[PDB]
């Protein structure tokens, strides 16, 4: 099912953005 | 009795995001960091998630992900 998926996903999303892994600035 | 609260990444799950390069190339790409970054700004995760499970470059940045943290 889509919805426990999306649970772990968007976790995931709001960690790679805090720690901004895509900017070396 | 006890119940599940797995709903959280946790601090090994964070580990094996940030320690795998593999995964950077794929954030390195400017069409996935735009997309992650107005992600955590909407109102509505899931309907913005229905719009990118259609888009052939954000399904293969999130399959890398989701297996990252499936192999734990």
């Amino acid at each position: 099912d889509i919805y426990t998926y999306e649970k772990k996903l968007i976790k995931s999303i709001e960690y790679i953005t805090k720690n901004k892994f895509f900017d070396d600035s | 009795g006890p119940h599940m609260d797995y709903d959280m990444l946790t601090e090994e799950q964070k580990k094996k995001l940030k320690e795998d390069h593999t995964l950077k190339i794929l954030l390195k790409n400017n069409y996935v960091r735009e997309v992650f970054k107005q992600f955590t700004l909407s109102n509505d995760k899931i309907g913005y998630l229905s719009h990118y499970i259609n888009d052939p470059t954000i399904v293969q940045v999130i399959d890398h992900i989701m297996k990252t943290i499936d192999d734990t």
